[PDB]
Formats: C-alpha cells, structure tokens, sequence
C-alpha cells in the first residue's frame, strides 16, 4: 500500500525528504532519507533514515506534506580484484563458494550489507590467511545451505576434485551451515582415494558483526587445508569463546545447535584435531588418512529417490505406504532406541521391501549404534530385511543410502555397501569418551 | 543576579540523560539483576568492519593492533545466550518499550509509528556483540521553563553495556549482568541560554523518570551530561554530573574557564605568537638540578631520570594566570600531561617545591628566555618527559587559538578537569534480527492518558485537597516516602496529619 | 519346518530325550531337554539343552534317531501376593505399570525370563522401596513404549489421577525407555493442576540382569514420588555409574542415546535434581512446582491427527501435500539451523495453513532455539503463517499440538496455546549450562 | 615304573583347560590388547536375581550383603561401551570362533551345527555384565594314548573376565582390557587311569592349540586344572597347576596323600570313633601358658589373647602322620584353621616351639586325655581361636569319614595345599541378545581339511624330510623358531642345517 503511494507521489527511495505528519491533532516534522521496506510486510508504514542515522516509522494515513529536498545521490559501484598477487614459497588453497558467506562489506550511510568473496575483500578483512598459503576464491554459486540438493553436492566434488588435482595445495569449501553436515557426508563419499584436506566452514553469526566467528573459523580452516588429513572435514569453534576450532570427520558431525559456535559436534566417534588461530595444532586421534600424492576420483552416482523418515508414537503406516507408493527407491527410518518402530507399522515396511525398496534403521537419539537383536520388534523388523545401519548418523545414512542405491538396486548389495566403512561413517565399537561432546 | 550576562556571551547548554529502566534485559526476558557471582566466563575478541568500499574505520582498525582480547564474566542462571552472543535477540521488551512511552508523553514527545532497531558499533568490548542495540522511540518533546521552552529532539530505548571489571593490558575483563539492562536516553538541544534553566530542565525530566516508578533507583544508575558553550569559545562534553544541584555551578564555572581562556589568548594575540613559535625541542637542563632542593627532581634524576625544558615564547604571567577559582592555565598543561607524566613545574609557579631562584635563572639562560618568554619544567624518564613535554606544547599550542574541544568531567568544586577528547561520530546500521514495532494508535492512547502524576504536583496536591504542611508534603516526596503514604490514606485513614507526621518526623 | 517333524515324532518341547546324528560320515549323540526355537529362524534346526544347561543346535536334516528318555517334568506353578501390608508411618505410592518391568524372575532350568510387578515380587527383589514408601503396584497394560499411543497417555493420566487423589503421596509409572519421553510430555499436560510428584522410570538395561539399572532408578523413584516436587518427572542414571540418578522436568527430556543408562538428558533445561539412591537430594534449580493440597485435573483434549515431520536436503513437498491431503490438522516440523525449511517447499506448507492446518516450527539440532525473524527464509515461513515454537523439544511439540487442536482448530489461538508455557517447555531464555550437559 | 598300581586304586583323573585366543574380543571389534594406562573409571553395584519361584541364590545373596561397590578402570581408547554394559554384545567374533573349530577338529571333535551362546551368572563382579558369556562349540572329541583313549566332552569358546587390581574392602577394583578377551574352554573326562596318560593328553591339547599359531603365549594365560579320585576317595580339584611336566608328579602326590588319608580313616574307626563323638568344647587352658618360653604363645597373651584348646579322642599317633613328603594331617588341620588364625599347635609335634614338655602334660589333665587322645591348640583372640577350632573340628570328624571333597591348588614341591569348597553347580540362562549363529557344512569343511600343523609332526618332518639334526630339529620348534626356520627354507635356501645350525646354534 506504500510502495505505489511513494511512487505516485514521485519518490525514490533514497531521496532525502521531509515529511509533515498529524498525531493526536498537531503536527510532526521529520527530515530523512526514504528507506526500503521491511523485508517481509506490506506497509501502512514508510521507513525513513534521519540525520541521526536512526531508522523511524510512519503510518501513511497521517502523512500531511511529504517534500523532497535533496534526491537519491546514487554513485559509483565499486569493484574489488577477483584473485590476487601470490606469495613466494606458500601452498595454494582455492576457497570454493558455496554460498557460505566469510566477509562482508557494509554502507553506513545506506545501511545495506553486501557479501564479500573477492580476493582483494578477503585480504583487508581477513589478512591471516594470506601470511599462511595463497588464497583462490572460486564462485561456484550462492546458495543458502536450507535449499541445497545432492546434485549441487556433486557439482561441489568436481571443483574440488579439479582444483585440489590442479595442483592445489588444498580446498576450502566455504558453505551455509544448516545443511554443512550433510554436504560434508556427500562429498566425504564422493571424494574417491583422497590424499588431501576439504574443509567445510561457515560462521554462525553472520560475517558483519564484529564478534562473527567468520574469521577464526576460516584461519582454522585453512591452517586445515594445509594440514597432513586427508579427509574431509568441518572446521569450526570447539567452544563458545574465541579459543580453538575442532576438526571433525565429514561423516560424524552433526548440528547440536541451533545458534550456538559449539552448534558442530563429531558424534559416536572423536574429533580429528583442535587447532587454534594461532597455528597450533593438537590431534585427539592417531587414525586419519594422511597426506599423500594419489589423484582424487570423484564418484557421481546418486539415487535421489530416498525419503528420511523420524518416527514416533502414532504414526500411520501410510507415511510409508505413500512413499512406497510414490516410487522411491530408498527410506532411511530414523526410528526409536536401539532402533526399533511401533509394530502397527512393521508390515508397511514387510511390504516396502517385497517392492525392493532399501530400508534402512538409524535412531533418534543422535547417539549411540543401532542393534536390532536384542528386543522382540527388532527382530520383526530385522525379518522384514530392514537394514542395521550400527551407529551412523540418521543424516549420514540418508546421504550414503542415496549414493549406494546410485550403484546398486539389488538389496543384498546395497546392504554389503550400507555397512561397508568407505570414511568414518562406521565404527569397529562405541568409546566411552564418545557421547554429549 | 546572575555572575555573568549569559546573552552576551552567547552561552549554549545541552543536555543528555541515561537512565535504567527497572524491566528485563532489553533484549531477551531476563532479570535486569546484577550479581558478584561469577561461575564461569569467556575470552573473546572483536574485529572492525569493512566499509562499501574496503574501509577500515581507524578508530576500531587501531584497537585492533592493541591486540586484546575481551573476557566476559557471567552466571549460571543470569547470563543467557543473547548476551553471550549466542542467539539471536528478542525485543524490545514490552514492559520497558512502554515506560519509555509513557516517559516521551510526559516529557510532551510524539512517539514514532512504527519502531525500528539500529546497532550502533562499539570498539571497547563492553558489548558482546560488537553493537549496541538502540532506537528512537519519540521526538521533539519540551520542557517549559522560566528562561522559555527547552525541546527534547530525541528520546531513545537502547541497551546499557557490560560492566567493566578490569582493563589489563592486553585483555579487558567485563562482566555480562548489566549488559542488556534497557537505557532510555533523553536529549536537549543546545539552546538552554542560562544556568538555572537548565537546572530546571534536568529536574523536570529526573521527575518524569521518578513518576513512572519503574526506573531504576541506586548508585551508578543516571547518567547526567551536560555540554556548555560561548560565543568564540568551544563545545564542551562536561561527564560525571553528580548531582542535580550541581548543574548551576558547574555551568558557571565553565562559562568562567572558558571566559578567562579567551582573555589569555588575547593577551598572547596580543604579544603576536603563533603555534609555530613554539618549537617541539626539549632542552636537557638534568643539570642546574643536579643539586637541587626539590626532593621531587632530585629523586627522579637518582633513578636515572632527566629535566627537559620547553621553551614557551611570550607565556610569562599567562601559564600561572587563573581560569577557574583555583585552576591555572599551568592546570590545563599538567593535565594533558598527565597522560605520561605525574605533574609538571613552570616558570609563573616558582620559585617554589624548592627550586631556588638560582635554578630558575640558570633555566631562563640556557633557554635564553626574554622577559615575556617562559618556560615548562618534567622530571622523569627521558623517554616520558618528552611525550609529557609534547602534550603540553599540544596545548600551548591550542591555548593561543582559544578553547581546545574536549571532554572533561565534573568536580566537586563545580569546575571541570580535561578528561579525554570529543569522541567520533557513531557508526550505525540496521539490526535485522528484531522485527520492526508497530505502535497501535490505540496503544498511545490508552498510555498517553493513564500519565503518572510528577512528584511536586503531588506536594502540591498534598498542600491543597489534603491541607497536610508543605514540609510534611515534600519530605514524604523528597525521602521517597510518598509511595508508603499514599497507602496509608487509601483506607480512608488516617487524614494525613497523622500519616505525614508519624513518618517524616516520628520516625527520624 | 522344525515344528511339525517334531511333533509329528512325538516330541514335546521340554521333553528329556536322546538324538544321534550323521556329522561327516561320522555318528554324534547328545541327550538334553528340548528347547523352544530362537524368537524367529524356521526350520532345519533343533535347539536341545544338554545336562551340562549348555544349548545346542541339531540340523533336523541329520537327526536319524530321536528316543524320548524321560518326559516333560513341567509341574508346580507358583503365584505370588499382588499387594501387602505396609508399614507404620510411610508414604503410600503406586507404581502404575505400563509394560516396562522392573523386575524379573528367571527359570534357570528352563532357560525362560518372566516379568515380575507383585508387591511380593517387588519386595523379594526391591526390599529397598519398601522402606521408603508403601508400594502398591496397580497394572494398568502390558505394553512396549515403541508402539504406545495417545489413547494410552490418555488411560495412564487418569490412572494417575485417581490414584493420586485417592490419597497417594505420590505415583510412579513403569514405562519402557524408548518412548518415554514423549509419555512424559503428555502426562505434563493433562495433568493439569498438579500437587503431588508424578514420575516415569524404566530400565536401560534388560531387569532380569544382575547388572540391571532397575533397581537403582526404581529407589531413586519412588523417593522422588516422595518429593516436594509437585510435577512430572523423568528420573534416571545421571552417568554410567551407579551413582545418582537425574530428575528431569517432563517436557525438557529427550532420549540422548541409544543404549545407556547415561541416555536421557535435559535439553534446553537443567534437571531438577541430583538423587541418590542413598536418599540424599540436591536440587539444581529452584523454581519447580512446590507441593500443595490441589487436586489433580486431567485433560483428555487431543486431537491425534498430527504428523511429525524431519526436513532433509531435497524433499518433495509431495510429502506436505500427502499429509495435508489427507486432512491432518497439525503438522510439526523438525526444521534446520534457527528453524528453516527448504524454500523448495515453503509453499506446500503455505497451502497446508491456508488449509487451516496447524504448522509449527522445531528444529533438527536438538538444542538451541528456534527463531525465524534472522534470516530471510525464516521471514518467509513466518508470512506463510508457521507457527515458531520458541525452545521446544521436536517430540514435546508433537505432542503439545495433539492435546491443543484438541482444543481448537482457530490458528491465532493454537498459537496462544502452543506459545502459552504449562510445563516446563518453553524458556524464558536459555542459560549457558543447559547444551550438551 | 610306577609308584602305585593305578589300575588297583580306583584313579579318575579328569582336564580342564582355559587359554586365551589372539583374537579380537568375543563379542565386540575390541583389540585384546592389556594396558597399564587407566585414563577414566566408573562405579557399579550388582544384584542377584530371583528364581522361578522367588528364590534367591544363597551364595549370591551373600555376596550382596557383603554390601561390595566394584570399580572399573578403563581407557579411552581400549574400553567400549560393550563391556560397560553400555551397548549389546555382537558375536562372536569370526577369527575367534574359526579359531574354536580349528582347534576342535585338532581334538577329533565334532562341531555343533548351530551354535547358542548362554550366560553364566558371576558372583565376582569381575563380569560388568554380571555374567561371562559362554557357548558349547563341539563335543565328543579323543585324544588318543599309550593307556588307550582319552575324551573330551566339551569344547567351549566363552568370555574372559577381567583382571582383579585391588581387593579393599567394600570396595573391589578391576580393569576392563582384559574382559572380553575370547576363552578356548576343553574339558577331558574322569576316564583318565594314568599319571603319565594326563601328561599326554595334556600335552597333545596344548601342541593342538600352539598349531593354530593363533593363541597368546603369554604368562598369565594358560590356565589348566585337575580333578583326581580314588575308589574311596573323593573328586579334589586341584588348581593352578603350573608346567606340563608337574602334572605327572602332582596327579601321583594326591593319590598318595588320599591313600593315606584312608589309612588313616581305617585306624579311626578301628578305634571307634565318630563324628559326633567329638563336641565342640573349648578348654581355656591359657593359664597353663603364663609362663611359657614360646615367644610365639607368649606374644600372644601379652597382647590380650587367649589360648584354647581342644579334645580329639584316639587321634593321637594320627594327627601328626605325613600324608604327602612332608605333610601330615595336622598340616591340613592348620590349613582350614588358617582360615581365623596363622597357625595350630598339636599334641603329636611338640614339645617343641618353646613349648616346655611340662605345659604339655599340664593340658593333658585339665582335658582329661588318654593314652590316644589328642588335643590342638590355638592362640589367638578370644573368637578367632574358637572359630579357628572349630574349623579344625569340622576336618578331624570329616578324617574319621574319609577324604573331604575340597579344591586344593597345587605347590611347587608337588603336594597341594587346601584353598576352598569345591566350587557350586553355575546357573546359566539364554544370552538372547546374540542369535543363533549356524555353522555351514560347507564352513566346517573348508576348516576340517586346512588343519595346521602340530608342533612335534613338524620336528618329525624336519627329521625325515629335511634330514636334520634331531637336537636341532626339536631345538627349532621347541623355541619358536619353527616359524622363521620354515621361512627361510622356504627360500630354497639354507638346506636345513644352513638355516637350523644358524638360528639353532649361531645365534644363541
Ligand atoms: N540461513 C543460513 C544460516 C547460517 O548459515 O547461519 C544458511 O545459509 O545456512
Ligand atoms: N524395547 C524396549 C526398550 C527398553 O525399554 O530399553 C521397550 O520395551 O521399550
């Protein structure tokens, strides 16, 4: 209602004006400079900046006289260089852009904030990384890890494949974080005989605030990418202050968090290392693949007809009949305890597998192996054919199910490669040090 | 009858009040409760922003280099995620939005439409997340007074930042109870043209604050500001105003320095010295205080410390001449001094401390001084004398062009003492994270007519319907007993004799 | 296949007898009871159990010779005395038993494991209770917590209630671990009005072996019914020892892991406090629901056709559409990061609201809370009219929303009463030591 | 030559040995690695479990009353969450179980077609899982012999449980590494007739289980016991027998000290006595002691402790017999007294130990003693001394009967020594956690046919087709060299003498 109305009058946001307004019978005077709209409301309101910097809010109805002094002073639009001059003697780190954003540049005067990937951004903003490898921002495109798919995760392989077998020292892969621990169990599947380090990294407060944890996360981890692992991981803060990053294995870290730096936790199994900004690093495991000269192979094959399904008491089996139904090759139940559903539903899963469909049990307690022996209704399901997924990640499962049924349709097979250990995915058994960290 | 005639020099006073508002954090629903309890804490560290075009902001560029690190200290059941800045923040809190209302109103302000949340940037480390959220709530409100009409352009609800424990270098410790605590902020304009008025002003506002009952009462809770002016002389951010009753005097004292300041640097334009007549060279004079008196001198240069000298072209009789009732303009250059050096000697205050005259002539000769030329003494170590002796010949240097902008802070003597300079301009921008606040018109309404009544015109009341004697009135007033009172009534008890009585004076 | 050919011979399970078969050419006799045939593997092979109790396997297909020696001894057939006589000056306390046994008898001749819930029973195995309280055990149903239901939540609060307002002085429930804390959430609700201390327990490990965590948490129960905590309580091992148990608030409570005793922890919450079977008590918080004279008021209201849905990378919003299609009227969603949903399916869910349909927002890490005013998605799904669940527990939001549509179908009011605190479910704000701990 | 005619006397000599596996742990992928590191520990408390009709087991229950909190130590990287009884069990383990049924077919066993693995109950507490798991791999297997054919019943692959590490009280410590580590369980039967025939048996097992080249050789980790008997004796199980060689001699030491023992029986009840004829009375003959030149005795008054004494009519002559080269009745009398008291004294030893032949006679007569009756005495504190005595009594009346169906451990001389009851009738019950695990003709095949090779068939194949040395021959497998010598050879190198004499000779 308010954005034909400015335009009726004339107006561009950005003009400096000063509006005239009626409150409870006399008159308001304000002078500042049309701003846009809230980002999600249509308006019975107009925002205006005053000369105080100070955004303020208007009901339309009780602008009287809305002059323009002086008009929108648009100007420049400025450019940064793509990639910069290299150093003598560092390694060669390619920083793909997920649409994870590591900087940002911010107008004061117009309040906006634009992200920042350019070489010549990332070297003012974050200066570290430059005194430790050459930085290669490479645009692969600008996503929020909420609608990221599995092919935007194999498009992600490749680049990593070329550029780390281009020469590259290492890759940065620099993602959203709501769906990183799913990206980074992709590519951990992906990346066929890797013999150097992927690094998945985001901030959880966005680059523009002074306390993000977008810098830190990002020397960490390139300090990583630079490392002697060779394996995909996720890089970011171990706790909540600004102390050191954790390094965990692509295929045992889950969000725990919706916030919080701590959000990233490696489950069932211990992180890789610490490191800190600083440039010192503490391995917690002995067991990670090492740096070596091998030619990483990326491994495209993906079913994507594979539902996640969480169960809990009162569910129909109609949740799966329709998926069944609907022609999906793969489900991944993450169902109860040691890994067991209500068994008013054990014959809609009996009958998804008479369809050759993959069933897999995972749990919903995050931690913890799936065991289908030991009580009454695992072993129904486990006659059913459902397949025992030990202790791998519910996402994990999802991911690799996806992959697997990308090779195979025969259940036999695809039951050998679910519990094959191509990364981390599995464990041989549960360490006591391994819950709540 | 006033000490000066305030119009002629045109005197400009403004003023800027904080006050804690008795709600939850700002920000998120907790209790705006400080507490001693530490039982856990962080380390944190901050880092500037670039501009839209690559541009560190030199301020908070340079507290980058200092290099240190933000430890914040916080309790179990006190300390949320949003102060920590671990979740995103939720606001503001109705309770405190609607005292700050309710203030605006009873100050005569028009609240805005529709509320919006900025982030003002902040270097220190007091604010966790690098900004300190705030917001105009109300605008050009107004104060009556005697003198004429004061406006009130801005009333704004921001967030109070953390308290400051210690500042190591290296690392500064803060504790996070009081960050978040709501703050509502109100601001004159600089047109309060006399002392009294301003009084007046600061009063009437205290009182709005007293009357919605729901601002926090205590020590470190109001922050009272002031900024005084005169025609050819300079703004001035005044700190620290303790009390009310202060803010007459101390204006006076002001327009007073800053009266005498002008006088001196006629009589320096005068004599004809420019800032470049004063040469930064320190003369090595260790010596003529080799054996010198002055237990002070002689106990710096046995550790190995010297004297350097500033030679002060035409400043005899200027640097000892007073500005405020017992402040020199000498004062002014130990001041800024200060920032490396205890104290300094000059040549209009000795003979005295026990430098004997000798010294003093072997100092006007090896300065080859004339009989308008002066000079400027600092014991210490080479090093800190000079960074001493250059604040001074900054502010020599300032002295002949008239009154240097700076921020000084209240004394109980109603003068002033140099404090720190102007601070910048405030960088802010949008706070996308809380939604814009709708304020209904229903909602002013239905607040703009439900006013608390201010302190006095309670007395006044008192005085009137109750027939009670104004001295009862007002010390129940005046001692915040006027809640308790105000019950004992309700009953339709005792009248108010009684009541008034028993209190104010019974118990006392 | 194993079944028939043995009655067919004659041959009762449980009868002495004496079989030879060929292994190899070679000729093997073995003479031992027979045994009933693994919960489910047909045919080919016979289960006998040798004096030496040790059990064997017989390939059918080999048997050449099978002589009954002796017959099924099977005889006795003992009961035991479902309540007793308490003692002087105790509390009264009944166990309502929902199917999780606390105790157990084993025939160690006959290999078979029987569940035990007779006050004499108890108190052969539990002696300890019997001094704390007066414990009268009161079956309600037999069942395991993966296939529970609402209808159940609905027979255990009134159970509750009667016997809390008989006079009891408090009521434990002996429900199973995998649902548990979902039955916790609704018990928080309909029991509406509490005064007396309400409080599930169960057992990790199987009560029939020595190493059990029955006991112990049965003792650290029924001293918590005794408590001057007026709420619903999940109280269980604290840590892997036998050291304390934790009592968490009903609605804060999730299933951490998959098989230890260590497996439910307070999300979001602190416990309400450390106990130790020993009797000792040290409360960790301090505002809980303090004991009172108030009687208890049940609140049946719940209307089950709600769905309960995880967001995964690439999901059709078929899955939305199936459900609302089908005339749900409340839908959960386990959202990603600050609570976010692929944009890919927000409209689905747009349509689902305007289908009057109730959809709230949890979120997939666990901890943490959900806010969509950040980020632009979160915008976005607020618009579409979702429905953000502040802190919430996924599981505690299910269930929250049943027993609220059960009360209404208006969606401004689902709100209220969704985002209305009755339990413990909802924080004001969330504290430091309430992630991972 | 044999010390005894064996087949007269009725000798049931029967094996039972344990040995660990080098596998991983049965049933969890857990390296059977020790470790002296303990990183983390953690409490635990276990109950026993009522019976079909609401029994509780006795033995059991006395441990619980025992009120005993066991601790276990771990380390972050060893111990899982399966032997904390913290995650169910998976197995077993392939390379264990292979393993099993190699070593079965070695024994000329016969395997199971589908194994059930059980659960036995531990009292201990040195199963976290308050059971060991075990299962019944193969039965009815032979040992062929010089005397003819020895069988065994049953081959068992089981758990082991962990290591003790300290026994406070109320308190017991363990260590978890060892827990899980997978168990070869063969048993023998009574059959056995011959001292040298157990020697055999015993021996060709422990070649058997060497072949497999897949077993721990380490210190602790051969356990091998024996039970022997005698026509009107009894079933003594003798535990702990160190080397292979000492079997021979142990099995003849027992025989010999039960066939005295009944010599001994023979004149008791020629003599005429009987159980009952020998009434727990204590005599407090101490005063008989004030005055007694052994330090022994006397140290014990001194202390506030008394002397006690006891009346065994027509034991005297016996009581001091050598049943064993240099044991004799009295000798077992002390053993089970030693149960309350470090040691007894006996009217058949002294005088002796500073014991005047005058305090011997002066107790003869306060007890009334005949020219066959005997006396033991006890100096300790008034209690220990009568429960030592009485322990003394329950032996003496059970020597009047025969021979005490006990379980000695052996000593190095070759005699036993009394350690405690033969151990109670274990209760099992089904480990359903693990299912039932068939074992493929196809399996058992592929296994029946690549059996290794014994030790000593190796030796007579070096012999007879290498052409070597019979010292050297031996030497080479007798030191584990059977491997390396093999390996070398195997290069069609070194003949056999080349690489024999080389590692055989050169190198020592
Ligand atoms: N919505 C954001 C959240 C974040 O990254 O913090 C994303 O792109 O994942
Ligand atoms: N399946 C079991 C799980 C347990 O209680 O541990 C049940 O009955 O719920």
């Amino acid at each position: 209602r308010v954005d034909e109305f400015l335009k009726e009058r004339n107006i561009n946001v950005g003009d400096f004006v000063r509006i005239t307004k009626e409150e409870d019978g006399e008159e308001v005077t304000y002078e500042g400079y049309i701003m846009p709209p809230y980002e999600l409301s249509a308006g019975d309101t107009l925002v205006l900046k005053l000369e105080n910097g100070y955004n303020i809010g208007i009901a339309l109805e009780k602008i009287r006289r809305i002059e323009v002094l002086e008009r929108a002073k648009v100007k420049p639009e400025v450019h940064f260089e793509a990639l910069i001059e290299g150093k003598p003697g560092l390694p060669e780190v390619t920083i793909i852009g997920t649409g994870g954003t590591i900087a940002s540049r911010i107008d004061y005067e117009t309040g906006a904030v634009y992200p920042a990937f350019t070489a010549e951004e990332l070297a003012k903003a974050l200066p570290e990384i430059f005194e430790v490898a050459n930085v290669k921002p490479k645009l692969l495109f600008n996503i929020f890890s909420e609608d990221m798919k599995p092919k935007h995760w194999v498009k992600i392989a490749h680049e990593v494949a070329k550029a780390l077998n281009s020469g590259d020292y290492g890759v940065v892969v620099a993602h959203g974080t709501d769906t990183m621990g799913y990206t980074a169990a992709a590519l951990s599947f992906m990346l066929r005989n890797l013999g150097k380090p992927v690094v998945l990294v985001g901030a959880q407060r966005s680059s523009d605030r002074p306390s993000s944890d977008a810098a830190m996360n990002l020397i960490c981890s390139v300090r990583m990418a630079t490392s002697e692992v060779a394996e995909v991981m996720v890089v970011m803060h171990g706790e909540t202050g600004d102390t050191y990053c954790l390094a965990h294995r692509g295929t045992k870290v889950r969000k725990m968090h919706t916030s919080r730096r701590d959000a990233f936790r490696s489950i069932n199994d211990v992180p890789i290392a610490k490191i800190w900004p600083n440039g010192e690093i503490e391995f917690l495991r002995k067991d990670y693949r090492k740096r070596s000269d091998e030619e990483v192979e990326v491994d495209d094959k993906i079913e994507e007809k594979v539902a996640l399904v969480k169960v809990y008491p009162g569910i129909s089996s109609e949740i799966i009949d329709f998926l069944v139904d609907k022609g999906y090759k793969g489900i991944v139940i993450e169902g109860t305890g040691l890994g067991h559903t209500p068994n008013d539903i054990i014959p809609s899963i009996e009958r998804a597998v008479e369809e050759g469909v993959a069933v897999c049990m995972t749990s919903q307690c995050i931690y913890g192996r799936v065991n289908l022996n030991v009580y009454s209704t695992g072993r129904k399901l486990l006659k059913a054919g459902v397949i025992p997924c030990e202790d791998m990640l519910p996402e994990t499962a999802y991911v690799k199910l996806m992959w697997v049924l990308g090779h195979t349709q025969n259940l036999e097979e695809v039951r050998k490669m679910m519990l094959t250990n191509y990364a981390g995915e599995i464990t041989p058994y549960t360490r006591f040090d391994t819950y709540l960290r | 009858t006033d000490k000066f005639n305030y119009e002629e020099l045109g005197l400009k006073v403004g003023l800027e009040i904080h006050r804690q508002l008795d709600t939850k954090k700002l920000f998120s629903p907790v209790p705006s409760e400080l507490s001693d309890k530490v039982e856990f804490t962080f380390q944190r560290r901050l880092r500037p922003t670039m501009s839209e075009l690559g541009e560190i902001d030199p301020a908070a560029l340079e507290e980058f280099k200092k290099g240190r690190v933000y430890v914040y200290e916080g309790n179990y059941e006190l300390t949320d995620l949003v102060y920590m800045d671990e979740e995103p923040p939720r606001g503001p809190d109705r309770e405190a939005l609607e005292v700050a209302l309710q203030i605006a109103y009873l100050l005569n302000a028009k609240p805005v439409d529709e509320v919006y949340y900025m982030r003002k940037i902040v270097i220190d480390g007091s604010n966790v997340s690098g900004f300190q959220r705030t917001a105009i709530i109300a605008t050009d409100g107004k104060v009556e007074t005697p003198w004429g009409a004061v406006g009130i352009p801005t009333i704004c609800l921001e967030e109070d930042a953390a308290r400051i424990i210690e500042r190591k270098d290296k690392e500064v410790i803060y504790r996070l109870d009081r960050l978040g605590i709501p703050l509502i902020e109100i601001s004159t304009t600089p047109d309060i043209h006399h002392p009294e008025q301003a009084k007046v002003v600061a009063k009437f506002i205290g009182d709005a604050l007293r009357a919605t009952k729901k601002v926090k009462r205590g020590l470190g809770t109001i922050r009272q500001d002031l900024n005084v002016s005169i025609k050819g002389g300079a703004r001035i951010e005044i700190k620290g105003v303790q009390e009310l009753d202060m803010i007459p005097i101390i204006i006076e004292r002001e327009v007073e320095r800053q009266l005498n300041l002008l006088k001196i640097r006629d009589e320096l334009r005068k004599r004809g010295v420019k800032p470049k007549d004063i040469k930064e060279e320190f003369y090595d004079v260790t010596d003529i205080f080799e054996n010198t008196k002055s237990k002070i001198i002689a106990r710096v240069i046995k550790k190995g410390g010297k004297v350097l000298a500033i030679k002060l072209p035409k400043f005899r009789g200027l640097i000892g001449r007073e500005i405020q009732p017992g402040r020199r303009l000498g004062t002014e250059f130990a001041d800024r001094a200060k920032k490396y050096v205890p104290g300094i000697f000059h040549i209009d205050e000795l003979p005295n401390y026990g430098i004997s005259q000798e010294e003093v002539n072997k100092v006007i000769e090896r300065l080859n001084l004339s009989e308008e030329d002066a000079f400027v003494l600092v014991a210490a170590e080479e090093e800190k004398a000079k960074n001493a002796l250059r604040e001074v010949i900054k502010r020599a240097r300032e002295a002949i062009e008239g009154v240097p902008e700076e921020t000084r802070r209240a004394l109980p003597d109603g003068n002033t003492e140099y404090m720190r300079p102007l601070p910048g301009k405030a960088r802010m921008y949008p706070e996308t994270d809380i939604p814009p606040l709708r304020i209904p018109d229903d909602l002013k309404k239905k607040i703009k007519e439900n006013l608390p009544e201010l302190p006095q015109a309670k007395v006044e009341r008192y005085v009137k319907e109750y027939k009670l004697d104004r001295s009862l009135a007002q010390t129940l007033v005046d001692d915040e007993r006027d809640e308790l009172f105000e019950e004992l009534v309700s009953m339709g008890v005792k009248p108010s004799l009684a009541a008034s009585i028993l209190v104010v004076v019974l118990k006392g």
